C-alpha cells in the first residue's frame, strides 16, 4: 500500500536555474502508454 | 478544526521508497497512472480513492474529476518542480522541446531525475501546473526527456 506526504507548495521560483536543450522528437505512443523514438 | 472551505492544496511524493509525486488542488490528487497503477492512497486516517484514469495518457486523479488543464503556451520557458527521492523540491527552469507523434504535437522538458521524480508538476509564470513529468524517452546519450503530459478537466 502506498501513502501521500506533503512536499511543498506549487510556486515559480524567481531566479531559478535554467538547463537543458530543447529537443524536437518524432515520437510514437502505444497503447500501453510508452513513448518511443521513431527510426529514420 | 479548519475553516470551512480549507484544503492543503500543494505537492506531494508517493511514498510506499518514493515511487512518485502528485499535485493535490481544489481537492484532487492528480499524479500520473504509472506511479500508483489506480491503486488506492493513504493521506493520514483519509483514504484517497481514484476517481478517474487512462492508461495511454499515464494520468489518474483522486478525490474527484481532473482539475488542471492550463497549457503550455509552445513559446515560454517553464519550470519543474522537482520533488525526487530524498532530495528537497526545487524549481528547474528551462525551454521544453518537442515531441511530435502522428496525431499533434506535445511539449517535452530534457530534464533528467530518478523514476521516483513521475508525476511532479511543470509549471508556467502564473504558477499554474501545465502538466506532470515522467513519461517519455531515454534518447541515445542515455539522458531522459519527459513530455508534458496534461489531463482534460
Amino acid at each position: 500500500d502506498m501513502y501521500i506526504e506533503r512536499a511543498g507548495d506549487i510556486t515559480w521560483e524567481k531566479d531559478a536555474e535554467v538547463t537543458g536543450n530543447s529537443p524536437r522528437l518524432d515520437v510514437a505512443l502505444d497503447e500501453s502508454g510508452d513513448f518511443s523514438l521513431v527510426e529514420e | 478544526e479548519v475553516k470551512k472551505g480549507e484544503t492543503t492544496d500543494g505537492v506531494y511524493r508517493v511514498m510506499t521508497t518514493q515511487v512518485g509525486v502528485g499535485v493535490m488542488q481544489e481537492g484532487v490528487f492528480h499524479t500520473m497512472w504509472h506511479v500508483t497503477k489506480g491503486a488506492a492512497l493513504r493521506s493520514g486516517e483519509g483514504r484517497l480513492d481514484p476517481y478517474w484514469g487512462d492508461v495511454k495518457q499515464d494520468l489518474v486523479s483522486y478525490c474527484g474529476p481532473w482539475k488542471l488543464d492550463a497549457a503550455w503556451d509552445g513559446l515560454s520557458e517553464v519550470q519543474l518542480l522537482a520533488v525526487p527521492p530524498g532530495e528537497r523540491a526545487k524549481n528547474i527552469q528551462t525551454l521544453p522541446g518537442i515531441f511530435k507523434t502522428k496525431d499533434g504535437d506535445i511539449g517535452a522538458v530534457a530534464l533528467d531525475y530518478p523514476a521516483g521524480t513521475s508525476g511532479s508538476p511543470i509549471l508556467d509564470k502564473c504558477g499554474r501546473v501545465i502538466g506532470l513529468y515522467g513519461n517519455g524517452v531515454v534518447i541515445k546519450n542515455g539522458s531522459y526527456v519527459s513530455a508534458i503530459t496534461q489531463g482534460k478537466r
